[PDB]
């Protein structure tokens, strides 16, 4: 039923379950390194073989506890000399295989808490295969999520000020990924080597959801100080009051277009199709 | 309040009024008569509950169906000439007859009188002709109200 | 204005005419008439309001469907030939044949004369042969006339 | 515990209350009732199999289903006037009128008394007028409540 | 022009023959059978008006479609066996059989003898059992022809 | 081999087992009970045939559906409560109460006893008042378990 | 060659074998029984004409659906085992149950015997209870078979 | 039910309406400008805000009248320092907001007239937001769309040749631009400085129809004397002859693939999916 | 029923015939070498028209024998100084027009062998037209595609190992091009010169397929033989073995992901969504 995958002593062991006939695990190869003659001066190409190719992984799984999610974003982000370890149980691949979050990929971890569906977290991950002696790194350092109690409203706090996000139609979809560690070919061996880079990680939020009352009110005090002043080197506080298990974290809008409202013809109320945060320092 | 009572579908009353005057287009001979006022519905959850956390309503409408058996050459007029026009051919323009409408009916023991009132009634459709062998030409309408205008007891 | 009144669906009389040269084409014994004018309607709301704010009329069509049990030869032959010409055998190009339609009928206690006409009139399919075991060869049309052209009591 | 045992439509009352008051609003002359939660389920598989490995209940709700031939007055005015207010005509504004329901049902032998009571239930649709020619005006509505809050034998 | 006339099913007269040859393939028992030329309407409207600009005729075929209640091996043998070939089981290629077709049909009174031809018909799928209890083997086959090759008065 | 045999619907003795004891859940006055063992098909074709070059079964289910006119408390208190627990109201958890299965059925001759026995059915909706007008409250439940654990003759 | 003939359902013999050894599965009390092979056909047009140029046969397979009111103990158990096995539980493996299937009918007056068979039919669902109150149980089988591996007159 | 926006003394008041359930106006916000760290041994990246953000409002609606479409296409496209006002009425945003047509867009403004549809123009809009005090740039130069009443048949006309579109299906998608003026953030309030700079501006007409009659010879008279032979310093007019009450203009086709001929299996006739111009220079 | 693509002597006629609505035919005209202004203070640019337009014929069709489609594939790939000449039937085309493999398209010609099929192969084309007396080239290099009688499994071999390729499922599409020619604009002709470069052309083969016994040995077999292993200046052999009365040919894994396996819920084997290769060097 389970995959499992570890980093060091503490590991992790993943549902490989889906509904109907979906897509579970997909195993990609492919030889990007293979050397092709242009010009040739005949019709078909002559070629040479003299690098690692690439093997990816992608494994689809349901996940029936937060916490175990939660530990898992904690391993994947982790920096640490010490190569990720996956084991795959179909016979097809053998007992243990040594992985990397997916070399140039924003995304190695998705995990989704959409609409209704308590205590299932849908997850996407993604994972290349490195030599098991070519991990190298520079030290060790561990990842954390805060965690808590309250169960409480989930508040956009910036400025001093608060801003509640309505429960109503709230769906989270978390991405982790290491877009900086840096992945490279080697002569003559099947699989590549992995360098942990002492460089910043990937940790966005998304939120969907509908604003259903003081809508003027929210709105407002929501966008202008959230995009509408400058926060400094400060950022938002997204305080997750619980939800989840999950702790206050600080956090910024990144990219062109992190928020959406949506008014939509017949609807009395606003539709919230994106807020996206990225996750900042926190850490002194 | 007002007991609940039967009604009885042949102490009905339907009219239709241009809603430019609040004048009567002649109409009659109905066998059936449906009038439902619907919003959609959006029902709504969060990340750490079965159940539904809201339900808002959204887009309005009043769905009206009649059947009848006595054809009307004033509100055919009407339905082809569109807003305060009669036409005796089908216009080539964007704006349909709208019509108002009326219907009122004493529940089963007079307990009250029922008036339901729809305005701007509109059909996409409208059947001219619907002629079947050894029948009487029976013609179905349907159509969309913007909202209920009254519904009330209007006995006195 | 004329009061509503009843109609008997076997007191009409149907014709089809060539739009070319309004010559009648030698049509009969039908058992069902339907014409029914139609738009598809654009139901408009605004950015807040539940409620609708405007409705549009957007794409007009006549859709005609007859079922009937005399064969006509003449009718068969000018739907294969196309516009302007009689055929025996499918012809490979891209015209329908048009036709004009008209019905007329008798109110059932006499009070008008409701004459009903619709221009270029087209049949996607045409039934050939419908025998069925024991009955008669039954046709069925379904069509689209592209407006109606008149709608008025011809009586004196 | 307690033998299953015939229930008899007929010997059922329902009723509706405001959840803000728990005040009765005038029901009655059902006819048919459904109330049946249901659960959306994710029914899981592996890769290492042809069977089912977990079954996962998601989005919850009641469906009601309740035809009935009296009509109240109350019942459509709290419906369109939604939570806390009674209204004449359609309201523009997105709050849904929630019900309280409960239904309650001696069993066929007198073994016990099954009363089932559903939140917040809400209707899309209110069939204001549901005239057939010679016969009864028959209401049907279809809605969703939000939970069972009670299942239970409350004979003594 | 010949006038319109009812025609009687009994009076009927299906043929299949082999187009290679101009041959009959034994095939007989008919109880149901619909022969309809169509062709797919392209209707277009402009930019400027809500009334079809024009209609247009595209991919022309022949519904044929057949019940019948008497076997016939030879007809299945050719259908299983492809163009000029009888096989007594499926074979492995991707030529349909394709027969041509003919129904002759005097009128009720006699005043014309309604040929119908089909060229090419095929059949996507051919029942060779088709037993159900207390019941004869009744057979239905639909199919498509590329035209009418003739449509026309054969009487003397 | 045993002969095949009919098999009288009335001769049934269906049972409902929590599948944490194999303890017996009260439940009776089945009308129709279907068992349906099914996989999907991948019917899989080649590059160079028309015919079918292999056929492989994937999702593994057990579709089982009974209607029943008894009403238990116990049934539906285990539904609502789900896995090991007792419920009188709406669960907010995502487990589905699972319930093992069995039947048991003598031959109409006495030639066998067929015993069919499933493991995990899980419905996903549970009617709780089927209340129509003059009738005994008939429930329908749809579900899926996850294989036969038993098919066999248990005569001694 | 051969007259076309009637055929009675009741004179059949249906039978299913197992493909590994041709030796019989016992399988008794069929009241209907369809087999249809088929294909998709694919109809070609060219540019320009609005006619078929070509028509083309591809993925063929026998459909064949079968009501039955014996149980088999042994057809059931070979289904649930797959090829070349026999069990009495669900199997955790891809492969269905392939039968070969032979149908044999005199025609209704002497005429020929046709023999109809079909190899590798298999069945997505087996239904195992189809209880039904005051009837005996009815079971539907649908299913697809390779090809037709014979279609002739078995007589003298 | 309407929208406003304005420019000077001269208004065009927009109805916010659409069929069902559709989106009618939707705001969107980001932060482009954070200066988000790349680098350091620390797991989540440090930050600094210090810049105008982005806002940007999209709009849709059908217009009931040609007239109306004409000259909002004329002020949306229309070159002046005189700061263009938007003014919306639902009440999750403020009474006046400055503006301008969407920063780097080729069809800040679309408008479309479909078959059937008369008295339907389906209109969508895209405007960024922009500091009232910081609306800068070169001249005024007032956009003109011709008209005429004489109701006639669209004449492609060039090289002293004409060819009639065939109304049969014809309908038209027009989009309108100012990919030239400048928008540049600023160290300053949340609102970014806008340039209306004196360069060309994007003005583009989308036809679809199909040819029923005299095929080859319509083809052919389309596609010799527009796309294989050379117009000079001229270009193809495109005399609308009234329709939509539009007068004469001169215009070109542009970029890749700007006009499809399409034959189709089992028809007797040829589709147009696009036939496209750019109008050009004729303001001498 | 058929247009006629020819190269000397040697001719091939493809039925432009489809299902339903379907596009056979379309042709396609450009003018991207207009020179159109980015510049100046005035609302609508200037434009000057200078060169050769593009015109470019997409054909589909349907080919009734693999023998024709190999021919096809031959006389497409091959490098010749002589003009490769379409005629077209339809009249709204000239009766003859000389043509070039599209030229910025790697795939000029696609030949699609479904499962479930026989004496029935998809074809789609792309050619742009070329000005007949502007065809220019270097030498004459004639396209083989071997042929052998075996009727055997496709066999995937390399290192002297080999895998024969599951029958269930497989469906073939192979793509042909020739994407280093140079197609170039001329000052006062309506069609573009052409040059037939004695450059390598582009040949792909495309499997899907489903691995239905064996799997882990199978897969395990294909993976390290091919996507682990260095084949060296060798590559795969994939010894078609007379399928589609296909001959032995020389290949290797071309691009990021050229095969897939995917493990899905509920399904006990494997699927091959993508197994792809490029022809490669195999005329000394």
């Amino acid at each position: 039923v389970d995959a499992t995958l570890s980093r060091g002593g503490t590991s992790v062991d993943i549902p490989l379950v889906e509904e109907g006939g979906e897509i579970l695990l997909s195993s990609t190869f492919g030889k990007p390194e293979v050397n092709v003659r242009k010009s040739g001066g005949s019709l078909n190409p002559r070629v040479i073989d003299s690098w690692s190719g690439l093997q990816t992984f992608q494994l689809v799984g349901k996940l029936y506890d937060y916490s175990t999610s939660h530990q898992l974003a904690d391993l994947v982000k982790t920096a640490s000399t010490t190569p990720l370890e996956l084991q795959i149980p179909q016979d097809a691949y053998p007992d243990t295989v040594t992985v990397a979050p997916a070399a140039g990929q924003a995304s190695a971890l998705t995990l989704e808490y959409p609409a209704g569906r308590k205590d299932l977290v849908d997850v996407s991950l993604s994972l290349t295969r490195v030599d098991p002696n070519s991990v190298r790194g520079v030290g060790d350092q561990q990842a954390t999520t805060p965690t808590t109690t309250g169960t409480g409203p989930v508040e956009v706090t910036a400025g001093g000020t608060t801003v509640q996000l309505p429960s109503s139609g709230l769906s989270v979809e978390r991405t982790v990924g290491r877009p900086n560690d840096a992945v490279r070919r080697v002569p003559r061996q099947a699989d590549p080597r992995y360098e942990v880079k002492a460089k910043v990680t990937n940790d966005v939020f998304t939120f969907s959801f509908e604003t259903l009352d003081n809508i003027p009110a929210t709105l407002n005090a929501l966008t202008d100080n959230v995009f509408r002043e400058q926060l400094g080197r400060d950022g938002v506080t997204l305080d997750f009051n619980g939800l989840l298990g999950l702790g206050s974290v600080k956090a910024i809008p990144v990219g062109s277009s992190p928020f959406r409202q949506v008014h939509q013809a017949g609807r009395g109320w606003v539709t919230v199709p994106t807020l996206e945060f990225r996750r900042i320092y926190s850490n002194e | 309040a007002t007991s609940p009572e039967g009604i009885w579908s042949n102490s009905g009353a339907l009219t239709f009024e241009d809603p430019a005057d609040d004048s009567e287009i002649l109409f009659a001979g109905v066998r059936d008569v449906t009038i439902t006022p619907a919003y959609e519905h959006a029902e709504l959850y969060t990340i750490d509950s079965t159940f539904r956390d809201e339900v808002k309503r959204y887009e309005h409408n009043v769905n009206v169906e009649i059947t009848y058996a006595k054809f009307s050459l004033e509100f055919a007029q009407e339905w082809l000439g569109g807003p305060g026009a009669t036409a005796t051919a089908s216009q080539d323009d964007s704006d349909p007859m709208k019509f108002n409408l009326e219907n009122v009916t004493p529940s089963a023991s007079g307990g009250f009188e029922r008036t339901t009132a729809v305005e701007n009634v509109v059909f996409p459709e409208l059947p001219l002709d619907s002629a079947t062998y050894g029948e009487y030409e029976e013609y179905s309408l349907t159509g969309s109200g913007r909202s209920v205008t009254n519904l009330a007891d209007t006995s006195g």
